[PDB]
């Protein structure tokens, strides 16, 4: 992801 | 009608020479050369200064030995060389005469050990494309060239390219790993010991153990190595008590002639037979630094290396190389890499229990032609590939941006 | 003739052509690179060996999975995986056949609208679509009603449905797939004595926990009979040749899927996720709901996980009826066969997104088609 | 070396390694290899077919047409015997030796051989030579550009024979290093006698070359050699055109030795230099 | 270590 977790 | 390029392999001991695209190299000669130096005492100020075109007057190669007026000085040592104006010296006069070939229409490729420091390669480079003005230059480790030539042994339409190499050398022998195509770079080690100083102990031994020679025609007595007078051996003690015990039939003679008053002198044969080889598996004997074997550091830096690529490697072992002609040699590097694997794998499942068996590891040493020089026909397939003349280095790179472009090493990187 | 189906599964990739039972190409999602010098001149060396090749050189290469949890990282290493598998594998031209995406749910646009035009733009392919993994799990299954668990390599989730209609205002996503397992599994088996860093020792312990894995119906009796341990450990032959023993990890890492705060999340399991899930839906269709469990996905086929789940449904719902599990023995490339069995319907040949109507409207078409 | 040599080392070594062991029976010893020497001229020496008996030589001679045009008979006999067939590599002359019939001599027709580049060479020279010695009229002057992007022109008339030479420098580094060479070498006479005139000259070409389309340009300079009969006899033939065919390689290995002097001189001086900077640390 | 590194 871009924000909370990476991905 | 493309002009083929050249291929050249220089070194301490016999520098190979001939063209690409050829089977055999054409010439062999040794690093010998002469020069008109004589007994000034000024010789840390003007190191010669040859007055007019004295400079030019020396030989080279085989008809370089026999100058007994001049200097035999061999110009390289284990690799380092201290001073370069004699190889200099040596090239151009190979090239002129014996190979004849047109520096800038042509494409070198030269050889030079691992352990080489970037400053040699890049001021050769430097001097290269500054005096021969050669459009091309290309400079690489000789282990690819020998996994290369190996593929002559068995089998060459079946591509093998994992496997690792020992090379010998004058005064230099090395360990490199190929993992299809791609060498580990931090699992490279160097040799000091080598071809040479087996033949210095031998003669060291010799000059005490036996009189009837005279003080120049030392080498050419101590040179029983390269003739069948070296087997290796199993054990050490045992030989020893055999000959001791008996000292009649395992004895040899040898029948040499003497260059100067044509008079023959012999002397027999002793424990250097066997000694000499097996300082190779025991190097404490002459370098008292490296007191360390052969076949635990071929593991060694075979344990040193990713897992998935640690079980080929054992199986293609490549025997390449002068130092390796000894025979019997491969039989003892691989029943002693057997026996230190299988203790290894034995103390592994000794910890952790299991009625399993895991299928034994396969350790093979492979015996071939080529031994001698591996790294002639590596270069001919180097510049037969068209990829070599597009990876080569260009002029202009070396215009402005300096020699660094052959600065590349392969135990390096930022 | 027919259409491509291609699911770009968290760590491995199926494609096919539409109407065979089986995929064509199964290989995983890996782009490596090399890492050496990149010395050698002789005979091949490449750039990337992105693809089927990269396992078997893994030993000398960073390998990288281009898909993380669902979402896409690196763009070019997908386009490179794409063309790999669209010409050196299947062999056939973007132009001829149309191609069939699939991703999980509740994913960004901006990933869609990208993957779309790329699609559109690089292989101009004539037509094609995006849809869900579990609706196609539903059609492979030949059912209409139950509730989904998708249980991938990088995502599980869960999508309520009835008959014709679907609930997404019950989905629910969890990050934790196969990818947290393994590596939970990499810890402990350091705490056991067996160290494992580098990607290639990855794909060992993936393939260790493939072979040598299962669930435990009871935790705390396994452990016990651990403490007691000389029936239950086991032994696996490394490539180099050395013996690992492995016991109580065999049982432990499935059990973080219904204990997640091993890890340190601070979520649920995917029984409590489930039976959230079922509850927030409508009374009536609860009973349809239980009645009808399909699951799919690579990190389902763990032995036991059917009774587990079931006993835990049932000890969470109400012990007045009848729940059951449904594990069908195929359900790894469930999601490829209800692909290719939608894209065989002779309906769906009109819901295609052809190149005219995505030029004149937009990438935004893609985002009103079925959600 | 100082004086180029004109014998290839190489293919004498070879024949030497083959013949020393011809007399050891049915030796075939099967070889395939291809060299190159000065001049930009590509040699091969490869078996004809499956028989092995026979070892034949080539040659990749650039301006070869001229030869073929001029024609060559008296070189088909007179070093060259019967050993001598037609061309097979590129249309250039290619020669065998026939292992089967008994080799007499070992270090004549090793020699003869080795001087293949130079024994084709002199095909026009020596009979231009010939052409003013016999008293026919001149023979139509002639123009022989090899594989360097130079010309090479010849004039033989009576009494008297001339020789023009067109020199190009590739790198920007060495040609002024090759003007400083080339303009003491028109003078440099006090010790030769016997010895001809040397001349040089850059930015006026000769009179003799406006009509020939010769190498024409800016940064091209002339040589030439003024012959006479006191040292174009039958007598001192082979030396001169030994050291005309071997002028340019001279030139080049020279430079290069020049190089390599300097090297070493500024070597030597930075020793001053290093014991002048000495005396900045104490005792 | 008894697998992987030496330790
Ligand atoms: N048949 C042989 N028996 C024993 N030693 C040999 C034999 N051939 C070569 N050698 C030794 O190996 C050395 C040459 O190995 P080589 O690698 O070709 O030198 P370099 O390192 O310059 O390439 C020589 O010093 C020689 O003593
Ligand atoms: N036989 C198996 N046992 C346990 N896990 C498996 C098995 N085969 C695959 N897996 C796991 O399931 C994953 C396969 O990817 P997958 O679950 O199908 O994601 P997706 O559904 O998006 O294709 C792998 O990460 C692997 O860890
Ligand atoms: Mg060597
Ligand atoms: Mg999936």
């Amino acid at each position: 992801w871009x924000a909370x977790c990476p991905a | 009608g493309r002009l083929p390029a050249c291929v050249v392999d220089c070194g301490t001991g016999y520098t190979k020479l001939g063209y690409a695209g050829n089977t055999e190299p054409q010439f062999i000669i040794p690093s010998c050369i002469a020069i008109k130096e004589s007994a000034k005492v000024g010789d840390q100020a003007q190191r010669r200064v040859m007055k007019g075109v004295d400079d030019l007057d020396f030989f080279i190669g085989d008809e370089a030995i026999e100058k007994p007026t001049y200097a035999t000085k061999w110009p390289i040592r284990h690799g380092i060389v201290e001073d370069w104006d004699l190889m200099e010296r040596f090239m151009e006069q190979v090239i002129f005469k014996y190979l004849r070939a047109e520096p800038e229409d042509h494409y070198f490729l030269l050889t030079e050990p691992p352990l080489n420091t970037p400053e040699n390669r890049e001021y050769t480079a430097e001097i290269m494309f500054e005096s021969f003005n050669v459009p091309g230059l290309y400079i690489a480790v000789q282990a690819v060239l020998a996994l290369a030539a190996s593929w002559t042994s068995r089998q060459v339409g079946e591509r093998t390219l994992t496997g690792t190499v020992i090379d010998s050398g004058d005064g230099v022998t090395h360990v490199i790993p190929v993992a299809e195509g791609y060498v580990i770079g931090s699992c490279i080690k160097h040799i000091p010991i080598a071809g040479r100083d087996i033949t210095y102990f031998i003669q060291q031994l010799l000059r005490d153990r036996e009189v009837g020679i005279p003080p120049e025609q030392s080498l050419e007595t101590a040179k029983a190595v390269k003739e069948r007078y070296s087997y290796v051996c199993p054990d050490l003690v045992k030989e020893f008590n055999k000959y001791d015990t008996d000292g009649s039939k395992w004895i040899k003679q040898y029948t040499g002639i003497n260059a100067i008053s044509k008079k023959e002198f012999s002397i027999d044969v002793g424990y250097e037979r066997f000694l000499g080889p097996e300082i190779f598996f025991h190097p404490e004997f002459a370098n008292p630094d490296f007191t360390q074997p052969i076949s635990e550091v071929v593991d060694e830096v075979i344990q040193n290396c990713p897992i998935d690529v640690r079980r080929p490697l054992y199986k293609n072992i490549v025997l390449s190389g002068g130092s390796t002609m000894f025979r019997d040699f491969g039989r003892r590097l691989q029943r002693d890499l057997k026996r230190t694997v299988d203790a290894r794998l034995k103390l592994s499942e000794e910890l952790s229990g299991g009625r399993l068996k895991p299928k034994p590891i396969d350790v093979q040493v492979i015996t071939h032609h080529m031994q001698r020089y591996a790294v002639w026909f590596g270069g001919s397939m180097l510049a037969s590939t068209p990829e070599f003349y597009q990876v080569c280095h260009t002029k202009k790179d070396y215009e402005e941006i300096g020699p660094s472009i052959c600065r590349h090493n392969p135990v390096f990187g930022v | 003739t027919t259409a491509l189906v291609c699911d770009n599964g968290s760590g491995l990739v199926k494609a096919g052509f539409a109407g065979d039972d089986a995929p064509r190409a199964v290989f995983p999602s890996i782009v490596g690179r090399p890492r050496h010098q990149g010395v050698m001149v002789g005979m091949g060396q490449k750039d990337s060996y992105v693809g089927d090749e990269a396992q078997s050189k893994r030993g000398i290469l960073t390998l990288k999975y281009p898909i993380e949890h669902g979402i896409i990282t690196n763009w070019d290493d997908m386009e490179k995986i794409w063309h790999h598998t669209f010409y050196n594998e299947l062999r056939v031209a973007p132009e001829e056949h149309p191609t069939l995406l699939t991703e999980a749910p509740l994913n960004p646009k901006a990933n869609r609208e990208k993957m779309t035009q790329i699609m559109f733009e690089t292989f101009n392919v004539p037509a094609m679509y995006v849809a869900i993994q579990a609706v196609l799990s539903l059609y492979a299954s030949g059912r209409t009603t139950g509730i989904v668990l998708d249980s991938g390599d990088g995502v599980t989730h869960n999508v309520p449905i009835y008959e014709g209609y679907a609930l997404p205002h019950a989905i629910m996503r969890l990050d934790l797939a196969g990818r947290d397992l393994t590596d939970y599994l990499m810890k402990i088996l350091t705490e056991r004595g067996y160290s494992f860093v580098t990607t290639a020792e990855r794909e060992i312990v993936r393939d260790i926990k493939e072979k040598l894995c299962y669930v435990a119906l009871d935790f705390e009796n396994e452990m016990a009979t651990a403490a007691s341990s000389s029936s239950l450990e086991k032994s696996y032959e490394l490539p180099d040749g050395q013996v690992i023993t492995i016991g109580n990890e065999r049982f432990r890492c499935p059990e973080t899927l219904f204990q997640p705060s091993f890890i340190g999340m601070e979520s649920a399991g995917i029984h409590e996720t489930t039976y959230n899930s079922i509850m927030k839906c409508d009374i009536d269709i609860r009973k349809d709901l239980y009645a009808n469990n399909v699951m799919s996905g690579g990190t389902t086929m763990y032995p036991g996980i059917a009774d587990r789940m079931q006993k835990e449904i049932t000890a969470l719902a109400p012990s007045t009826m009848k729940i059951k599990i449904i594990a069908p023995p195929e359900r790894k490339y469930s999601v490829w066969i209800g692909g290719s069995i939608l894209a065989s319907l002779s309906t769906f040949q009109q819901m295609w997104i052809t190149k005219q109507e995505y030029d004149e409207a937009g990438p935004s078409i893609v985002h009103r088609k079925c959600f | 070396m100082i004086l180029l040599e004109v014998n290839n080392r190489i293919i004498e070594e070879t024949l030497a390694l083959k013949f020393e062991n011809a007399a050891a029976g049915n030796k075939p010893e099967a070889v395939e290899v291809t060299f190159a020497d000065f001049d930009g001229v590509l040699y091969h020496i490869s078996n004809p077919n499956g028989d092995k008996t026979k070892v034949m030589v080539s040659i990749s001679l650039k301006f070869y047409k001229e030869l073929q045009a001029h024609g060559a008979d008296e070189l088909l006999k007179r070093v060259y015997g019967s050993y001598l067939v037609n061309p097979e590599s590129g249309y250039n002359v290619s020669l065998l030796y026939d292992l089967e019939n008994l080799p007499a001599s070992k270090d004549s027709i090793v020699h003869q051989a080795g001087m293949l580049k130079r024994n084709c060479f002199a095909s026009v020279f020596e009979k231009y030579f010939q052409f003013q010695e016999e008293g026919k009229e001149g023979e139509n002057r002639a123009v022989i550009h090899y594989r360097d992007d130079e010309t090479m022109y010849v004039e033989s008339k009576k009494d008297r024979v001339t020789v023009v030479f067109s020199t190009v420098f590739k790198d920007d580094d060495d040609v002024v290093i090759g003007k400083v060479f080339m303009q003491e070498f028109k003078e440099g006479r006090r010790a030769s006698h016997t010895a001809p005139q040397v001349l040089f000259s850059h930015r006026e070409p000769p009179l003799e070359l406006k009509d020939t389309d010769a190498a024409v340009g800016d940064n091209i300079g002339y040589i030439t050699f003024v012959l006479f009969p006191r040292h174009t006899n039958a007598s001192a033939r082979d030396n001169t055109i030994n050291l005309i065919h071997t002028f340019r390689d001279y030139l080049h290995y020279h430079i290069k030795c020049s190089k390599a002097y300097i090297h070493t001189r500024m070597r030597a001086k930075t020793s001053d230099f290093l014991k002048v900077l000495n005396r900045a640390r104490p005792d």
